[PDB]
């Protein structure tokens, strides 16, 4: 048939019995360093086993009232496992990401999500004159949450949490030119992207730059009636492709 | 580089639905108007030449401009290169998140008199100098120094009452492309500003008098207008819709999506 | 000495020349290019990717994100409106700031025909049909169901599938169109109407919601590049 | 030249030591001599630092009670250490630095 | 060195860097494939989606 | 492109009559005067050059001139491009229906001091700056404001003492020729303005000092001047008899068809 | 490229626009029987009209 | 520098004058020709038209 | 007399151009030149030099 | 001219050791990074171009720079020609034992009003002659001399407003290239001053203005520009520590190293 | 008279001297076995010195 | 910019309600602020709209008697209704629009 898919990865497997068509990048899939893009002078390590796998963030409640949630893709990833821990002690590094967000409901729920995956998202301070610190803008796989209404000027250093303009002062009707999909709980249920490698730069640190985020917004608010389940979550997967290292050093 | 032209149709009823369709899987549908009703064959001559990069972007823009005393201590300007100040070249940037282009650097540069106490001025043609220096070079601090002259920085000499001069500079960057966007610090340790990149530095500009304080104040004004050619453009951005606010950061003040009406079925 | 004779025209400096110059940094060599992903060639490569219009600002919904949905519920009587718009892409203020109306406010003349991408986000026993009206001007705006039908319109059945592009063509008499608010060279109308209700079974919510997207057609094409009305300034950063 | 938060707000308490600071980076194109204020407005001068040796006695309120920090005042600090905090030590605090052809301030309000 | 314009024109290059020509203004090629169906199975327009 | 020459005749008796007709058919006759009498064979010389098209249209006609005064607010001309406003052009243009060309915008632009009350005035040359905007874009209101230089509208910068500014533009319309005449409204309800027409609007001209007030009021002067080439025209028309009054309508005084004589035989 | 004049000239173009050339001034054809005789029957000099 | 000597006749403005000149938009794309009836293609193909001759003034 | 037009960017004087010049003593000759050891022939054939690295300042 | 590549390795352990050599025989070691670890096959697409010497030395500097009065006896300035005065140029030309070039000089003269004290100045413009000397020709005392003019020294006349004049100088030397350094003295008794060459004389400049003294004084400003081109070097030499004291011989006062840090293990 | 830039370029001499010519800035060749390698008995990278 | 009748007379009767029009359409050019005058000369101004709001208080013997009639002045509506016309109401109105770049006026003579 035409809606099932199973993507499996080094040990683990991702299967779906109703989702839609998998979108990928610009058009080009993952592939590793070619010899004439290269700039390091020393041999790349290639784990190909104990990176290339599916791992699971934490999962968020889908309320009535919600606004939307944003990760940033090479900071959530910096506790899971050998992923975590070869970012550690090399220097540079380049991946290419496989975005699974998943979320059931029956045949009496509606709504509507939209996943979306945003390379270079500089967001906004709350003062105008202030830049947001590291710790309200990302966490540790863990969803940072938008709101509905426009942060107060008294806070110093906080993200610019206003849900039409998506953070960054644009309107949020135009994110679709970025590669998305739905989630429409009529008729899907799973949402899958892959994402190439997409910088100025051949290879590029991972502790200081973050380039890419993805985010999620429901555009069609959760609704029921009395008597069905309610506690709906949401639950994302990333796996890493064809990843790369370069330059070793101490831990930090 | 025409554009498509359509084939003409039948009435047809059959099992082939080309206009239902699902927006779930992120594509968006290619269908033709010949497919919903009955179209004739037309010919098509337009053209999609002047929505093209290279129609879109290789306009000239002012990007600053800055005036200086003659008569004065330190009167000159200095001038970092970068095009975030102006907002109507800015937002045309911001389309795009990985540039690459050179560039061709004109001056528009005038001069008024002011309000001097000398009887019977009058002075000769004037000449102003536009110094260039790369990021790291010594520059000077006041007008009258031996750092101007006894310098290998490519500056340009020009005098009033001819054609604006106009130099070329090429794609001096260290990445491959220019980064309009940073998503992430400058500093390993996480600290400090947030999306201050190394990557799109091109150098300061110091223009300056060089005759002396003949009888009176001259003040003058000069615009710089940039010129991209030769532009790539990759991974393309929604346009802004918020007012900026600074050069550095991308901070706003939130605003609605658009203007309202009266009520959703007002024509 | 060969013998010139200076045209009128010289020693100017007109901001959209084309013309060599000298560089300042001699055998400057680039660093070379790279395989980025994602190159864009052409600006009518951005107005073919959908974006959701926002159709129902009435003051209240334009600081939300209630301004992209269009209330559907189950209705009492039969043949009401759900919507109404005429067809200005650069004039309008409900398709101003998306990502057509947005490349429409840096040229003047357009043409081609227009895309309009719908999607039912409502429940999966609820169904329904609906009628996509558009009708070239001349007369008025439509205010039966009696007189939309007239015009062009396709009937869009709920099921499996929930999404239906009615593509409205290119009607008119000049070989392009203004982007600004003109009387000689308006595009009409577009409303969508009831044809049946929304019926739903027990314990299921009522107001479903539908969203609207826009793009344009594979024969778009823009002219005469000015600049845009909708960032001033006052200062210097 | 970028200072990393050019505005926030201190609480402190009476006979404590404020520790004000101010911390910067280097942009390449900056390669001029070095030039650090700071100010108050409760518009004077309380501290300098320019041509590598420190002037210090300028307000009478403050005299000899403030003091710079670190002892590598060209590597990006500027922080002062204001000892014996009273209650008459309310205004906004700017530290001014200028290295050609940069300049940046920050506006520090400190309220006991 | 000698084209075509929008009947023919003379075009030399003078200086001798790579900077220091004048703009193409006749880059004419496009490919919307790749933000259009940016999917991995193919999709006819005829058949229905799933 | 010679003219038709003459051919000899002899003197005939006959039948076939070529001088009498029927204006009835509305076909005006094409006899030669070898018919009627009898002629020489003339090799002819002569040219129809200088009658065609392009030899009757393609010269520089002046079309608006607007003063401007430097120490002023709101100082600046703006003018709305359109040919109706003169009438030694208007009168050539509407001998035909429709018209198809390009242009050559040309200005030639002069200064005058004014009385001034300063003490020993002295200007360096000035600069002036001519801003074209297709009709939709911004305007600006001001003439210290920054919409006039951060903008991609096709302007030009002029300093005096040099040749006269010259750009071209193509023919820029939505139909296939402009129209010189409307017979009917612009609105469907047949309400409001009789001749206005939206095919063939060109867009405005903003044009301003880039110097400041120095020391003494300057009024300068601009003079447009059109060049209309690879002119086509279609359906001519009879010249225009009455003396025009209005820039938009027709509307005109009654007078008579020429001037008189005292009687039928006076020579 | 190089024709005759009203002996030899050269023109040569140099922008690369339409309507950057020069003007015509040797378009010589005319064809005034679309004025003179618009008629459906043709019309002979010698024969009479009617 | 190729050697130029400037004649007299320059940095002047003659109204009827044949020269280039650089346009203002660039590559612009007009709208395609039509098959009008009435082409006019000389002036001398309006001379060739008659027209009453107002030969009775006398002032009234 | 050719009609040229005259672009932007003259009559300047860039600090870094390529243009050519008329000399002032014209049909002079050289003296020949000489096959003088140690030709360099660009500036990283210095840089393939080692040199002492002072690694022990210590302010004394 | 690109830069070599870099070559892929295995894990080796062998007698053959490429890192361990011995400087002692005068010999910079010649060992590639792909013999101490594990290298990838980069291609390398770097270049190598402006490192070479016709683009490390053929831009402009300024020489000198002196002012005359024109209301003034021996109102003029005379120069002799020599690189030795400016600091900035001077420390590039050491770097080379050896050199020769030919020259393009060029001069940008600006002029100012002294404050006189006639009514209502007004002075058309200024006319300027720069007169070349070859060694040993006959010198002008005061500014009002036949030899000025009656001379077949070859020079240049230049009036205000235009485009700076320029002419070239080929290699004028005795020898086969310039001596920057000249150690041993010039007189066979080896008495008198030490590093004076006769194998660097170009000549002196005469600048003086041409017009008269009208109503008021103008006090002008010319500087010099070289711009060595064709120049072929020999024999490189360790860059210039110290400070420059005399233009004439090479003396100085000691200064240590470099400056110093805290500590040697200190980052 | 005509050769590639760093697509071609156009280069004409005009004056009758040598000196009057421009900048040549492609004389592109180096040899780095002078400075680095002055020695009479050749030196091996693997082998060792002594 | 363009009025529909720039000139013409209406005849009323007294202590009726007068209904001067003054419509306009928009050529593609006019994008500036808008603005709209009132005139009378039995040249003092009797109501305003600049900057979106109304001024009205300008005629001390037509105090709070005229008023704009429609609520969407920016479609071409800049008809004013004069209640409670009197004998010394007699004068030409001058409907002065000017939204830039473009002029229009109106000169309506009333007589009753």
């Amino acid at each position: 048939s035409d809606r099932v898919r199973s993507i499996t990865l080094g040990n683990s497997t991702i299967t779906t019995q109703e989702c839609a068509n998998v979108v990928v990048g610009y058009g080009v899939w993952p592939e590793y360093l070619k010899d004439n893009e290269a700039t390091a002078e020393d041999q790349p390590t290639q784990p190909d086993v104990a990176t290339c796998r599916f791992y699971t963030l934490e999962s968020v409640q889908w309320m009535k009232n919600s606004a939307g949630w944003w990760w940033k893709l090479p900071d959530a990833l910096s506790q899971m496992g050998l992923f975590g821990q070869n970012m550690q002690y090399h220097y540079l590094g380049r991946t290419g990401y496989t975005i699974h967000v998943q979320c059931n409901a029956s045949k009496f729920h509606q709504g509507c999500l939209l996943v979306v995956c945003v390379p270079e998202a500089e967001m906004g301070c709350s003062n105008l004159n202030n830049t947001p610190e590291f710790s309200e803008l990302s966490g540790g796989d863990s969803a940072r949450m938008f709101t509905d209404t426009q942060v107060g000027e008294s806070n110093a250093k906080k993200v610019q949490t206003a849900v039409w303009n998506a953070g960054m002062g644009v309107g949020v009707g135009n994110l679709t030119i970025f590669p998305h999909q739905w989630i429409n709980l009529r008729t899907n249920n799973s949402a899958t992207l892959v994402m190439p490698y997409i910088n100025s730069v051949p290879m590029d640190n991972m502790f200081r730059h973050n380039n890419l985020t993805l985010m999620i917004i429901p555009f069609v608010p959760l609704n029921y009636s009395e008597g069905s389940s309610p506690y709906v979550p949401i639950t994302v997967t990333i796996a890493p492709m064809c990843a790369e290292y370069n330059g070793l050093r101490l831990a930090s | 580089a025409r554009v498509a032209d359509t084939i003409s149709s039948r009435p047809t009823n059959s099992e082939s639905i080309p206009a239902l369709t699902a927006a779930e899987t992120g594509h968006t549908s290619q269908v033709v108007p010949s497919d919903t009703m009955q179209t004739r064959h037309v010919k098509n001559y337009h053209s999609r030449s002047e929505s093209s990069i290279e129609n879109f972007l290789c306009r000239s823009a002012c990007v600053y401009y800055a005036t200086y005393t003659n008569n004065s201590k330190k009167g000159f300007a200095e001038w970092v290169i970068n095009t975030r100040q102006v907002a109507q070249l800015r937002r045309k940037l911001e389309l795009f998140t990985y540039l690459r282009f050179d560039l061709e650097l004109t001056f528009v540069i005038t001069s008024a008199q002011q309000p001097s106490t000398a009887s019977s001025v009058d002075a000769p043609v004037q000449t102003h100098q536009i110094m260039y220096v790369p990021p790291g070079g010594p520059v000077p601090t006041k007008v009258k120094d031996y750092a101007w002259q006894t310098s290998t920085n490519p500056s340009v000499f020009w005098t009033e009452g001819n054609a604006p001069p106009r130099m070329s500079i090429p794609f001096i960057s260290i990445g491959n492309a220019y980064s309009c966007f940073y998503d992430g610090w400058t500093q390993f340790s996480r600290n400090g500003v947030y999306g201050i990149n190394t990557l799109n530095n091109m150098g300061t500009l110091y223009m300056r008098h060089v005759n002396e304080a003949g009888q009176g104040p001259i003040k003058s004004t000069v615009r710089i207008y940039f010129k991209p050619k030769h532009v790539k453009a990759w991974v393309p951005r929604p346009p802004r819709l918020c007012q900026y606010e600074k050069q550095k950061n991308v901070n706003f003040s939130p605003i609605g999506v658009t203007t309202s009406r009266t009520d959703i079925i007002t024509t | 000495g060969l013998p010139v004779m200076t045209t009128p025209g010289s020693t100017q400096f007109l901001t959209s020349d084309d013309f060599q110059s000298p560089s300042a940094m001699p055998q400057f060599d680039v660093t070379p290019e790279m395989q980025i992903p994602g190159r864009v060639n052409n600006l009518m490569e951005i107005a073919e990717v959908d974006s959701v219009v926002p159709v129902n600002n009435t003051e209240d919904n334009v600081s939300s994100l209630k301004a992209y949905q269009i209330p559907v519920q189950s209705n009492s009587d039969n043949g009401k409106q759900v919507f109404g718009f005429p067809l200005q892409p650069g004039a309008n203020n409900v398709l101003n700031r998306t990502l057509l109306g947005e490349i429409l406010n840096y040229y003047t003349h357009w043409s081609g025909s227009i895309k309009l991408t719908f999607m039912f986000c409502g429940s999966a026993m609820a169904t329904g049909k609906f009628l996509l009206a558009y009708s070239p001007p001349g007369a008025g705006v439509p205010k039966n169901r009696k007189d939309a039908m007239l015009g062009t319109h396709v009937i869009w059945d709920v099921g499996l599938q929930s999404s239906c592009v009615l593509c409205v063509p290119w009607i008119s008499q000049t070989h392009y169109r203004y982007v600004v608010e003109d009387e000689y060279t308006a595009a009409g109308y577009v409303t969508c109407w009831y044809q049946t209700n929304i019926v739903v079974p027990a314990d299921v919510q009522s107001s479903c919601d539908i969203l609207c997207f826009v793009s344009a057609c594979n024969d778009f094409s823009v002219r005469m590049l000015k600049d845009t009305p909708f960032i001033r300034q006052d200062t210097f950063y | 030249l970028s200072i990393t938060t050019p505005e926030e707000m201190i609480e402190k308490a009476k006979g404590e030591t404020a520790y004000l600071p101010c911390k910067f980076t280097l942009s390449p194109e900056d390669q001029g001599p070095l030039d650090i204020e700071w100010l108050i407005s409760p518009d004077q001068v309380i501290i300098l630092y320019s041509g590598d040796k420190i002037y210090d006695d300028y307000y009478p309120d403050l005299k000899g009670r403030v003091h710079f920090t670190s002892n590598d005042l060209k590597s990006g600090d500027a922080s002062i250490n204001v000892t014996n905090l009273q209650l008459s030590d309310i205004g906004t605090y700017q530290c001014k630095v200028k290295k050609a052809p940069g300049v940046a301030n920050k506006k520090i309000h400190l309220v006991v | 060195q000698v084209s075509t314009q929008k009947i023919h024109y003379t075009n030399i290059n003078y200086y001798k860097d790579a900077a220091s020509n004048s703009a193409n203004r006749q880059d004419f090629t496009q490919d919307p494939g790749k933000f259009t169906e940016p999917v991995k199975d193919i999709m006819v327009k005829t058949m229905p989606a799933l």
